[PDB]
Order: structure tokens, then C-alpha cells, then sequence
């Protein structure tokens, strides 16, 4: 009982760890592309004459 | 993702109940949440029950159910709690140090900044905790600014005088110089900024940066700004050198800056230096002789207020080349004789909040007393300098503390540089006062300068003091002493020449009444700092801690160049004054 | 023709009056006002005919200047289809404040800014109209 209650828990804990890790990575890439897009627009606008 | 402000360990946990959401390690987060009422914790996803229509947000009452956070009521059979094993579940759980004591962080995070002890702890905690405390205090001040009600122009009596209708259900901020409002105009579906204003009781007399023909509809709100998060320490680590490092002194110097030459060399002896300059000692003279002593050095002159930066620019126009000086102005009328927004110029004059990320040979930060740890930290973050020169006076006014109500803030707790120059002493000192007469210089030197400040001028025999309590009346946010103003009237009638004097009082209402009845120009002690006048008439108007403050009294009495009359309500300061006693008529 | 003239509705009605005066079904110069899909087709046919009259440089994106945070932009706000006529955006925002991710995504996709920033091109290798490089 009290071992089947535990050894099945580290699996779900580990996969939750991995999930929120990749979610944080994707969220950071989101900010990266936001910055890149905005700076591209502001650099291309300066040529407008 | 970030680093535990108490452990520096890489962490993905932030406290959701703390206003600044600081990064905390698993152990530190656990100890903080179990020791305070802070139960909301932020991760890359906030620690809140995701059940439909559930309000459980406490970290100790949540479990990892499947792929989500659930309370005990809504959890699936397979779950483990968020808050367990003396740690908080999150990223980088294996890498965690923890802290033996979380008392300082808990106190800083949960304090309302209404006690002097909060500021003492902020100035005496760890450097990262100093940054966190500065962030929290500034954010709390900004939020408290929003607590004030909106004042709307209800009817325009005349020019420079208004009538305000205030928002119901919200408090009214005091109408003085410390609360600068901003006017807003009504449009179709939006709002436009029409200038920054200050108010006083008349009906309200308004002083705006720009003049207008404003009518009913315009309403004034104290503008608040986002508080950016601090990364650099309030002071760089101290380094002492054996030779002038990064600087090359000129071989020819004038007698105007000779007396500071040795101190200039001390600037090259260390990474940063602290200068204590009493009133009328030549802090600007020292700051500009630093540049003239190192002509090739690129120097950034900074100050919290636009006024001090403008004064530095005025001195630079006097001694420094105009083409080598540039005044940085963000997108208030300031110095406009240097080229505007030129970062790469050799001499860069800019306020704290508008500084660019740049390097320099010397960074001269003037008026350290008005500075906060926030300003020092952000200056260190943006400016990379071989040498830092902190210039000011711990015996003068600090930045006003609106939230502080219990206790008084000592000069050592104004900022980190203030702490250094009050505990270990300033790196160098300006010991000659060229402004005030001998009586005032001796008085201030015995009061706040440990009998070190010396007098350049002789006794002027025009320094007078009177002990007169009078009658104290209180309005919404100030104090009035009419009998003291009547005594000043009698003195003016018996001494008409003193009608050239400038009235100074620690209260704005007393200044308004004195301007109305006497005709003299009127100054608060807070706004009189940095200025000087031939003759000064000062009334204490109370015996409260505000008027009896030694730094405030020093600033008030150091504004006189020739003569001063002092109507004292406090016996301590009256006896401390080395002035000629006068009798009440 | 004037280069800056983009709405040729009056000319379309004039042509329809001149050549198909007694054609019973109603005609919509801009396909927005159609009653259903069949009327869309029926108007699109006559528009395809009449689009061979007007200059090639009046078909495409319709640009307008909009300031964001005080910065003047050049963004697409309408289109001139050869077959559908003139269509105007309904949710065009003028003098906005901040650009969210969707706003940046849209304003980085349309050829408005890219065309307005580039330099004029003239290629002799083909016959199709060319915009820029
Ligand atoms: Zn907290
Ligand atoms: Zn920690
Ligand atoms: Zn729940
Ligand atoms: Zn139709």
C-alpha cells in the first residue's frame, strides 16, 4: 500500500517538472520574438523619408 | 525565472502577496509563507487552484493534481502538496541553500513603512535586501499616491487662483510643494496632459510649469510612474589604489581650484569617494575643478532633482567648454545651453531617472542627502565608472518620507553613502564656509558639524534670535503662528532695512500668511536648500519634530549671507543659537 | 487618370448605364452591399469586365497613416479588389497607445510598411506589374 502510493508519484512529479520547464522556455521565446518584431518595425520605419 | 534574493540560487518562485514579487528559493519561500500572511506564490504559472469557480489560493492548501493546481476539495486522488518537506515545490528544487533567518525579509515585505525602524532596517540589511526594500518602499509610495482623490476645476476665480472639487470617498493630499500634481483635460473619449501643477490654499492658488487658460473640466492628479527593479548595489565594492588609476592630472591648475587638488588626487586613490560639503563651501566648485584637474576624463554629473543638475550645468558654462558638455533631457524647463541628448559627449549632465547606459572616467553624483538607495542602485546599474564622487551634506535635508509617521529618520539612514559618511566619516570634507557670517557658521558647526566647519567671514553682528511661543493654529495640512508674524512686523517697522530679507518657515501656510501680510518673499526650508540670501527672517512656527529637526534648522539658518532674525518657539534650538538675543516688544 | 484616385464607383455606374442600360437585375459597384452569395457573383462579373478600364496602379492595399505612441506608421486599412470593389476596415484604430502581440503580428505581416520603406523597382524580364525591392 504505502509504497505503491509513492513510487507512482515521482513519475507524475517529474513530468510536471518537465512540462512547466518547457512552458517557461516557450514563454521566454515569446518575449524574444516580441522584442525582435518591434525592433524590426522601428528600424524599417526610420527609412520612410 | 530568477535568483533567490536571500540565497542568489536560481529560482522560478516569486511571492504573490509581496508587492514587488521578489524571487525566492524553495526553502526561503517556505519559511516566508509559513511565517507571514503571504500565502499567494507565483511561479511560471501562479500557484492558484484551477477548479472552476474556486477561490483557494493558499500555497499550503494546494496540490499538484494531474497537470494543474487543485485545492484539497478539488484534487484528484493522485496529488502531492505544493507546500511540503520544508520547501516549496518548483524549479531547481535540488539547487537550494535556504537562510537561517528570514526575519529581515519578512519585516521588510510586511512593513507598511510607517515607522523609522523600517527605514533603519532598509539601510542596514543585506545589499540585495537593501535593493528589495528600496523597491518596496518606492512602489508603496507610488501606490499611496493613487489613494488620493481627484481634484477637478469647479470654477476659475481668476488667474493663478482656482476652485477645486475633490473626489468623494478618498483622502485629499496636502497642498504643498512636495505633492506636484498634473493637469488633465477632458476630450471626446480620451484624456490629454496639460502640465504639471502645485497647489496651495488661497480657493486654491496654483503654480504650473506652463501657463494656460484652463477652465472647468480640467482635473489634477499626482502622476505615478512604474518602479523598475533594481539590480546593481547602492554602492560598488570599495577599492583603494596606490596610484592615480584611470586619470591623468593636468600639470597646470589655477588658484581657484588649488585647495581641492589633494582631494582630487584622492579621487584617483579609490573606486568611489564621499564628499561632505556644508552650505556655502563650494561643492560645485570642487566638482568642476575635478574636471579641470583631469581635462581628458569623461565625467557624468548626476543629481536626483533637475535643479541641482541645472546648477551643475550653470557652473560648467562658467568654467567648462560648452561644446564638451551635453545636457540629457528625456521626452519641465531645465538647462538649455548645452547640446540636448548627446550621450557620447565628454561631459554628460543628466538626472538620475533619465540617465543612459554608459561608461565614464568619473561619475559625480551631487546632493547625496536628497538621494535614496533606489537612485544610488540605479545609477550604479546604468553608469560604469572608474571613479565615483558622491557630493552632499548629511547635515542637510533628505528626501521627504510621506509614509513615515512614527519616528524620525537619522542622517545615517538617508542612504548608503549617508550611512558611510555618518559612521566611518566622509572621504573628504569642505571645511571653509564662504557664505554665512561667523555666528551662523559656529552655530551649525557646533550643531551638526562637530565643530569642524570654519567661518570665512567675520561676525556680522546682524544675527538675532528671539524666544517667542506665540499662538499656533492648525489647518488641514500645516501650521500657522500669527503672533510670530506680528513680531516680524514690529521688527520690520523698527528695522525697515530688513524688508530686503526673505522670510523662511518650515510650513507652507505660514509662508502664505507671511507673504500676504509682510510682503517679503517666502520660502520653505525644504525648497530653500541650495539657495542663499543676504538677510533671512525665520520663524519656527511650532516645536514639532518637523520644525525642530537639526538638519532642517541647519538648512534654514544657512540661507543667510549677512544677517538673520530667528523667532524661536523651541527653547533647545534658541539656546543653541549663537545669536544676539532680542526682547519681545 | 489621377494617381491618387482609388474609388472608381461613378465610372463603373456610368459604364453600366452606357452599355447594359436595360439589364433588369440591380448592380452593386462595391460587393459589400450584396444580398447573398448569388448577388456577389452577379456583381463580381460586371466588375471583372469594368476593371480592364482603370489604371493598374489603383488596385491593391489602401494605406493610411496612424500614430502609435506618437510615432507615425503606415498600415493597411482597406483594399481595392478588381472583382469585389472597395472594402474598408471597420476596426481601424487611430492614435493608439501600445501594440500587443497580435497588433505587432498583423502590422509586421502586411506589405504596407515593407513597400513604403523599400526602393522602386523596374524589371524588364517579365510583364507582370512589379512593386519594389
Ligand atoms: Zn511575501
Ligand atoms: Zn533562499
Ligand atoms: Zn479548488
Ligand atoms: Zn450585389
Amino acid at each position: 500500500r504505502d509504497a505503491a502510493m509513492q513510487r507512482k508519484l515521482e513519475k507524475m512529479a517529474d513530468q510536471a517538472m518537465t512540462q512547466m520547464y518547457k512552458q517557461a522556455r516557450s514563454e521566454d521565446k515569446r518575449a524574444k520574438v516580441t522584442s525582435a518584431m518591434q525592433t524590426m518595425l522601428f528600424t524599417m520605419l526610420r527609412k520612410l523619408d | 525565472v530568477g535568483a533567490c534574493v536571500l540565497c542568489n540560487s536560481q529560482t522560478s518562485l516569486r511571492c504573490g502577496a509581496c508587492i514587488r514579487r521578489p524571487f525566492l528559493c524553495c526553502k526561503c519561500c517556505y519559511d516566508h509563507v509559513i511565517s507571514t500572511s503571504h500565502k499567494l506564490v507565483l511561479s511560471v504559472n501562479p500557484y492558484v487552484c484551477n477548479a472552476p469557480g474556486c477561490d483557494v489560493t493558499d500555497v499550503t492548501q494546494l496540490y499538484l493534481g494531474g497537470m494543474s493546481y487543485y485545492c484539497k476539495s478539488h484534487k484528484p486522488p493522485i496529488s502531492f502538496p505544493l507546500c511540503a518537506n520544508g520547501q516549496v515545490f518548483g524549479l531547481y528544487k535540488n539547487t537550494c541553500v535556504g537562510s537561517d533567518n528570514v526575519t529581515d525579509f519578512n519585516a521588510i515585505a510586511t512593513c507598511d513603512w510607517t515607522n523609522a525602524g523600517d527605514y533603519i532596517l532598509a539601510n542596514t540589511c543585506t545589499e540585495r535586501l537593501k535593493l528589495f526594500a528600496a523597491e518596496t518602499l518606492k512602489a508603496t509610495e507610488e501606490t499611496f499616491k493613487l489613494s488620493y482623490g481627484i481634484a477637478t476645476v469647479r470654477e476659475v476665480l481668476s488667474d493663478r487662483e482656482l476652485h477645486l472639487s475633490w473626489e468623494v470617498g478618498k483622502p485629499r493630499p496636502p497642498l504643498n510643494r512636495n505633492y506636484v500634481f498634473t493637469g488633465y483635460r477632458v476630450t471626446k473619449n480620451s484624456k490629454v496632459q496639460i502640465g504639471e501643477y502645485t497647489f496651495e490654499k488661497g480657493a486654491v492658488v496654483y503654480r504650473g510649469t506652463t501657463t494656460y487658460k484652463l477652465n472647468v473640466g480640467d482635473y489634477f492628479v499626482l502622476t505615478s510612474h512604474t518602479v523598475m527593479p533594481l539590480s546593481a548595489p547602492t554602492l560598488v565594492p570599495q577599492e583603494h589604489y596606490v596610484r592615480i588609476t584611470g586619470l591623468y592630472p593636468t600639470l597646470n591648475i589655477s588658484d581657484e581650484f588649488s585647495s581641492n587638488v589633494a582631494n582630487y588626487q584622492k579621487v584617483g586613490m579609490q573606486k568611489y569617494s564621499t564628499l561632505q560639503g556644508p552650505p556655502g563651501t563650494g561643492k560645485s566648485h570642487f566638482a568642476i575643478g575635478l574636471a579641470l584637474y583631469y581635462p581628458s576624463a569623461r565625467i557624468v554629473y548626476t543629481a536626483c532633482s533637475h535643479a541641482a543638475v541645472d546648477a551643475l550645468c550653470e557652473k560648467a558654462l562658467k568654467y567648462l567648454p560648452i561644446d564638451k558638455c551635453s545636457r540629457i533631457i528625456p521626452a519641465v524647463e531645465c538647462f538649455d545651453k548645452f547640446k540636448v541628448n548627446s550621450t557620447l559627449e565628454q561631459y554628460v549632465f543628466c538626472t538620475v531617472n533619465a540617465l543612459p547606459e554608459t561608461t565614464a572616467d568619473i561619475v559625480v553624483f551631487d546632493e547625496i542627502s536628497m538621494a535614496t538607495n533606489y537612485d544610488l542602485s540605479v545609477v550604479n546599474a546604468r553608469l560604469r565608472a572608474k571613479h565615483y564622487v558622491y557630493i552632499g551634506d548629511p547635515a542637510q535635508l533628505p528626501a521627504p518620507r510621506t509614509l513615515l509617521t512614527k519616528g524620525t529618520l537619522e542622517p545615517e539612514y538617508f542612504n548608503s553613502v549617508c550611512r558611510l559618511m555618518k559612521t566611518i566619516g566622509p572621504d573628504m570634507f569642505l571645511g571653509t564656509c564662504r557664505r554665512c557670517p561667523a555666528e551662523i557658521v559656529d552655530t551649525v558647526s557646533a550643531l551638526v558639524y562637530d565643530n569642524k566647519l570654519k567661518a570665512h567671514k567675520d561676525k556680522s553682528a546682524q544675527c538675532f534670535k528671539m524666544f517667542y511661543k506665540g499662538v499656533i493654529t492648525h489647518d488641514v495640512s500645516s501650521a500657522i503662528n500669527r503672533p510670530q508674524i506680528g513680531v516680524v512686523r514690529e521688527f520690520l517697522t523698527r528695522n525697515p532695512a530688513w524688508r530686503k530679507a526673505v522670510f523662511i518657515s518650515p510650513y507652507n501656510s505660514q509662508n502664505a500668511v507671511a507673504s500676504k501680510i509682510l510682503g517679503l518673499p517666502t520660502q520653505t526650508v525644504d525648497s530653500s536648500q541650495g539657495s542663499e540670501y543676504d538677510y533671512v527672517i525665520f520663524t519656527q512656527t511650532t516645536e514639532t519634530a518637523h520644525s525642530c529637526n537639526v538638519n532642517r534648522f541647519n538648512v534654514a539658518i544657512t540661507r543667510a549671507k549677512v544677517g538673520i532674525l530667528c523667532i524661536m518657539s523651541d527653547r533647545d534650538l534658541y539656546d543653541k543659537l549663537q545669536f544676539t538675543s532680542l526682547e519681545i516688544p | 487618370w489621377d494617381l491618387l484616385k482609388y474609388d472608381f464607383t461613378e465610372e463603373r455606374l456610368k459604364l453600366f448605364d452606357r452599355y447594359f442600360k436595360y439589364w433588369d437585375q440591380t448592380y452593386h459597384p462595391n460587393c459589400v452591399n450584396c444580398l447573398d452569395d448569388r448577388c456577389i457573383l452577379h456583381c463580381a462579373n460586371f466588375n471583372v469586365l469594368f476593371s480592364t478600364v482603370f489604371p493598374p496602379t489603383s488596385f491593391g492595399p489602401l494605406v493610411r497613416k496612424i500614430f502609435v505612441d506618437g510615432v507615425p506608421f503606415v498600415v493597411s486599412t482597406g483594399y481595392h479588389f478588381r472583382e469585389l470593389g472597395v472594402v474598408h476596415n471597420q476596426d481601424v484604430n487611430l492614435h493608439s497607445s501600445r501594440l500587443s502581440f497580435k497588433e505587432l503580428l498583423v502590422y509586421a505581416a502586411d506589405p504596407a510598411m515593407h513597400a513604403a520603406s523599400g526602393n522602386l523597382l523596374l524589371d524588364k524580364r517579365t510583364t507582370c506589374f512589379s512593386v519594389a525591392a
